[PDB]
């Protein structure tokens, strides 16, 4: 019956893909949707999936979210092709979730 | 003119005199302020 | 926050077709200073009731708080504007509104918007919200304004006593001010307010209120030597004649009751003579820098409030907070508190009271005068360098009673 | 060619380095200096005028 | 030293031999208002923060000296805000000790507003003649410092 | 003023006591065991030059305990050269060490805040390892305990150490625990005779206070005496340690096992049978009491509260006029002082050795004893003579 953390868990997959630490993170993996603090024990924890605002009290930073991952072939210019726009890379966009109201304010 | 308050019980030594005359005998205020050093308001810890 | 819908209120004009200054004391304002940024004015202020407060321009304090308030109120008017205005003595010395320009010689185009007695948003203006950061110390200013603007008296002064969770760190720092007067530390908590972006941290915000409260508390007569916040009372030194100069003074009698957890009043003065009373004022200013922290109940409920200033966007209500304003008549009220005083038996009335009563009714005396004697002049010509105010307005009554007995049940 | 130093501990090092730095009390004196300055200034100004 | 100055700070000092045009003045006036009326301070074992005396005193000066003091006092910090300061400053690494205990009127006009920096620097900018050479000399400094 | 008053009690009280103070028995502890030829360099070495085998000064130790029972206003402190600058990490086998001394030395301190200390300076060694919990705004990760000088302080999360998840902060929640359980309960001991009461005010005459629980004298005799209060703690805190290092994780760039050494360190502190924390619960406050009815400046105490907060000794005043009807006070004395009430620093080190390193005598007879300690003393007596004097100052204030 329990719930999982979707972040770590991309996160994990995502790491263990390029051959990273991911046992460290186990500690945090159960998690209930239900109640929304991540806050509680992500006082550090990593700076690498992971951009917390220490104690993670204005946000969370999540690792760039890439959707769009080419294939072998697709190497150069082609007009016939889908709109790839490349979203399949490093510098992509941070995936910024937020507590609440003033949490957001302060992070802008 | 020149001393309102000292002149007269009437007046309470702060009142709106200019810019008509220069008054020469009311209350001065004097102040006993010591001058700290930054470095001194507070300890060291020196154990850094 | 960035409360969004930071919206504040211009003054309304006393029957006159213009706003509440002729372009002689405009030109006085905006010229002879630069800055509109406080503190000018608060240099004025500051003056721990020394100097006279009268001249030819500004017959009070107070008065000039008014022209400060409707200077500002036509002026943003130009560069607030939907598309922009500005000109006729103001045209704004650069877009972040850096300083009070005299015409810009080649730019016309920007008109003198013409308004009535009009609110604005400051966020929907796109230059205004752009510039969040240096709208800040600014808004504390505007406040200032609509909080005086709101009504036809003395200012609408909030209060705060969060009670049980209090910092022992602020208890601390507050200690070593004791021996200053309730203006000095208004003025450095205004600047640093100012001067700082505003900040989250409940510190600076808590201290203000606090001091608010036990300022209040005192004046009432709830709290005093023997009947302490901890500690905590204002001395109202010197006995005689009305000038009693309210320090922060900590001294050990009792701890006085903790009341049920928040407790909040607003006050007005009913009677002109508010302008005369650095005290009164000096609170009203500490309630503006905690507004701007803050999403204080909305505002002071239509029912005692002159029709101009019914229906305000999110401001006036029906079934909010604080429904009622607490209401007095600053003559009587030192009555209350010798009362209280006498009560408790602190003193006896025998000298003391009476005393003091003689004296206050000389200073009411002597500011009701003069407060008439120059309202005569604007209530004659094109200029308003003064608040407006019928003789029937100085009447003893306005509530003065009940305010003083809320702001001591308060105190339970 | 770039090395540190065999028993390195940042939080330590910086500890030590860092103190006498802050120390020096000369950082709050130039703070009196700009505001004559602004003074200064404004002075000017309103007497040329 | 010097009583002299007592005399001519406090005219009503004096007695009256001579039913003379000054004697009439000084004796028409409110005679009590001589010296001091007032001492503050409030914290047992400790000296005045003022007095409160009435002196021979001119306004104009006054006003003067009494604005010079507001400015001084709206620059004046305390303690605990001090302390934040440096804190904040250290970004923990470094570390003082915060005293608790009574603010014995404490003056340190230090702080000054961004604004004033900003002026300064700027004249410092402008100072900064023409040539290229002039940066050199302080930017080796500070890699020196760094070193 | 004070320190008369203070290097009087605690030198007469050192002539009156029974004891043999042995650092000498840790001096063969270490030099037989220590993994190796005792010989080597850095963890065992560190230990030698913190304590110092040498302890050419006897008396400062048995004064140092001594002190602690003065308690009127002239309170006791544990000095600030003590903690590790900068929190450090608990990686450091000096530290360690450091901590352990801190812990041991610490209630004997009239410091009431002196828990909050303890607590504080293993959390300040458990930064980087562990995000602690911040519980109050004040209160950071960094903040050194020298600086947890009000009441005000004691962090929320130390109060209710419940609500401190006992898997990031494991260590933590057991050290907070072992706290509020185990540090020593105020008790209080029979002040005097009814002649003059005593020169206590917020106590009745009747009594001094005994932060430390004190007990009877039965026979004693049982060599394993170890349910007092002051033993109990000592294991204890110890035992944590123990905990903490079992892991050895920790001991990065540390190549030489620290387990083993430590261990046999700790086990060495533990072996050595010392009397000391009976002598102190027993025999000493009677000792104290003894004393107390005859000395120049009678004994002035207020009640010790652990880690009742609100209770905790906070204020002393005083208003030669009436408290209601008075003037708000002015200069007051009060003021003066740094905290709750004068505070001395003491030595940490010091206080460890002697509670570790005290023993009872071969041919000890309490009887015997204490008469002959008890009859020069009596005898240079001052009791009435300050008697007269008293009525006199009282008469001379009314008058």
């Amino acid at each position: 019956q329990r719930y999982t953390n979707p972040l770590v868990l991309g996160a994990a997959f995502g790491d263990f893909l390029n051959a990273r630490s991911i046992d460290i993170f186990l500690d945090r993996l159960f998690y209930d949707p239900t109640q929304d603090s991540p806050i509680t024990a992500i006082t550090k924890f990593p700076y690498q999936w992971t951009i917390d605002s220490n104690v993670t009290t204005d946000s969370v930073r999540t690792s760039a979210g890439c959707k769009y991952i080419t294939l072998y072939g697709y190497d150069p210019s082609r007009p016939s092709t889908p709109a790839t726009y490349g979203k399949h890379r490093p510098t992509y966009a941070t995936v910024f979730y937020y507590s609440t109201l003033p949490a957001r304010s302060r992070l802008l | 003119l020149r001393w309102p308050g000292l002149v007269d019980p009437n007046y309470r030594v702060g009142t709106n005199d200019l810019p008509n005359r220069i008054t020469l005998y009311n209350s001065l205020y004097r102040y006993n302020f010591t001058y700290p050093t930054l470095d001194g308001i507070m300890y060291v810890r020196s154990a850094t | 926050m960035a409360q969004r819908q930071f919206f504040g209120l211009t003054y309304n004009f006393y029957g006159q077709p213009a706003p509440l200054f002729d372009l002689n004391d405009l030109q006085e304002l905006a010229g002879c200073y630069a800055r509109p940024w406080t503190s000018r004015f608060s240099h004025l202020a500051i003056s721990t009731g020394s100097l006279p407060v009268w001249s030819a321009r500004y017959p009070s304090v107070a008065s000039r708080n008014i022209v400060v308030n409707t200077l500002l109120g036509a002026h943003l008017n130009p560069f607030a504007g939907g598309q922009i205005t500005s000109h006729q003595g103001i045209t704004w010395r650069d877009p972040v509104l850096s300083s009070l320009a005299p015409v810009p010689a080649i730019q016309p185009p920007p008109v003198w918007a013409v308004a009535e007695n009009v609110l604005l948003d400051s966020n929907n203006y796109p230059t205004y919200v752009l510039n969040l950061s240096s709208m800040w110390p600014i808004n504390q200013d505007v406040h200032i304004m609509t909080m005086w603007a709101l009504s036809d008296q003395g200012p609408i002064y909030h209060l705060e006593v969060p009670v049980d969770p209090m910092p022992a760190a602020t208890t601390a720092a507050l200690m070593a001010y004791t021996g200053v007067p309730i203006a000095h530390l208004a003025q450095t908590a205004y600047r640093f307010a100012g001067q700082l972006p505003q900040s989250p941290d409940s510190t600076m915000v808590s201290t203000i209120r606090w001091l608010s409260a036990i300022w209040f508390g005192s004046l009432t007569g709830r709290l005093n030597r023997s009947r302490t916040c901890n500690g905590f009372y204002f001395e109202f030194a010197k006995p005689a004649l009305n000038p009693d100069q309210a320090v922060l003074k900590w001294n050990d009698g009792a701890r006085a009751a903790p009341p049920a957890a928040a407790q909040s009043s607003y006050i007005r003065c009913i009677s002109p003579h508010w302008q005369h009373q650095i005290v009164e004022v000096a609170g009203a200013l500490m309630s503006q820098s905690v507004t701007a922290v803050t999403g204080l109940p909305a505002l002071i409920d239509e029912a005692t409030l002159p029709a101009w200033s019914q229906g305000v966007a999110n401001l006036t209500g029906n079934g909010q907070g604080v429904v009622p304003c607490l209401d007095y008549n600053p003559v009587p009220m030192a009555a209350a508190r010798h009362l209280q005083w006498r009560q408790d038996g602190l003193i006896t009335a025998a000298q003391e009271a009476q005393l003091n009563n003689d004296y206050t009714a000389y200073a009411l005396t002597i500011e009701r005068h003069l407060t008439a004697m120059l309202v005569a002049n604007p209530i004659a010509a094109g200029r308003m360098p003064i608040q407006p105010f019928n003789a029937a307005d100085f009447g003893q009554a306005g509530q003065t009673a009940a305010a003083v007995a809320l702001a001591q049940a308060m105190f339970v | 060619c770039g090395q540190t130093e065999t028993n390195l501990i940042p939080s330590h090092h910086y500890g030590k380095a860092f103190a006498p730095l802050f120390a020096s009390n000369a950082m709050f004196t130039r703070n009196q200096r700009a505001v004559i300055t602004r003074e200064a200034f404004v002075c000017a100004r309103s007497a040329v005028a | 030293g010097r009583p002299e100055l007592l005399a001519l700070a406090y005219p009503g000092r004096a007695v009256l031999p001579t039913q003379t045009k000054n004697a009439q003045f000084l004796s028409t006036a409110i005679a009590d208002r001589i010296g001091r009326l007032d001492r503050a301070n409030l914290i047992g074992g400790e000296v005045s923060a003022m007095v409160e005396c009435m002196e021979l005193c001119d306004a104009l000066t006054l006003h003067i000296r009494e604005t010079y003091i507001m400015l001084l006092r709206s620059m004046h910090q305390d303690p605990t805000q001090i302390v934040q300061i440096v804190n904040e400053c250290a970004n923990n690494l470094l570390n003082s000790t915060i005293p608790i205990s009574l603010r014995p009127t404490i003056l340190c006009p230090w702080f000054a507003s961004s604004e004033d920096l900003r002026l300064q620097e700027v004249m410092h900018l402008v100072n900064i003649s023409s040539n290229t050479a002039a940066a050199l000399p302080l930017v080796e400094a500070l890699s020196t410092l760094l070193r | 003023a004070a320190l008369p008053l203070v290097e009087a009690l605690s030198t007469l009280l050192r002539s009156v006591t029974p004891l043999v103070l042995d650092p000498t028995v840790l001096t063969n502890a270490i030099t037989t065991i220590s993994e190796s030829t005792t010989q080597t360099i850095s963890p065992i070495s560190e230990i030698l030059r913190l304590l110092q085998p040498m302890g050419n000064d006897y008396a400062a130790f048995w004064k140092c305990i001594a002190s602690w029972a003065y308690n009127g206003l002239v309170t006791t402190v544990l000095s600030e050269d003590a903690f590790p600058d900068s929190s450090q990490s608990i990686t450091h086998l000096p530290s360690m060490w450091k901590c352990l001394f801190l812990t041991l030395a610490g209630p004997m301190t009239s410091d009431p805040h002196s828990p909050v200390k303890v607590f504080m300076a293993l959390a300040n060694l458990l930064a980087q390892p562990e995000p602690i919990a911040i519980g109050v705004p004040g209160m950071h990760q960094t903040t050194p305990a020298s600086q947890f000088s009000h009441p005000g302080v004691w962090p929320p999360g130390f109060l209710n150490p419940q609500l401190i998840n006992p898997q990031q902060a494991p260590l933590l929640r057991a050290f907070a625990e072992h706290i509020r359980a185990n540090w020593p309960q105020p008790s209080e001991f029979g002040y005097g005779s009814t002649l003059q009461g005593s020169a206590n005010l917020f106590i009745p005459s009747n009594r001094m206070v005994y932060p430390w629980p004190n007990q009877p004298l039965p026979r004693l005799t049982v060599a394993p005496t170890y349910d007092s209060a002051m033993s109990n703690w000592i294991s204890t805190t110890i035992a944590f340690f123990i905990r903490v290092v079992n892991s050895v994780n920790m001991t990065a760039t540390v190549n030489d096992l620290t387990r083993r050494t430590m261990t046999g360190v700790m086990t060495a502190m533990r072996q050595v049978k010392t009397m000391t924390p009976f002598y102190i619960q027993h025999m000493c406050p009677t000792e104290l009491s003894v004393l107390a009815s005859v000395t120049v400046t009678p004994p002035f105490q207020v009640p010790f509260t652990r880690l009742v907060q609100n209770d905790v000794i906070t204020n002393v005043l005083v208003a030669r006029v009436d408290p209601a009807q008075r003037g708000d006070a002015a200069v007051d004395i009060r003021a003066t002082h740094a905290t709750f009430a004068a505070a001395l620093p003491v030595d940490p080190a010091a206080i460890v050795v002697a509670m570790l390193c005290g023993q009872t005598e071969t041919n000890l007879i309490p009887s015997h004893h204490y008469g002959k300690a008890f009859a020069p003393l009596f005898a240079s007596n001052a009791m009435f003579t300050r008697n007269q004097r008293a009525v006199i100052t009282r008469e001379a204030f009314v008058c």
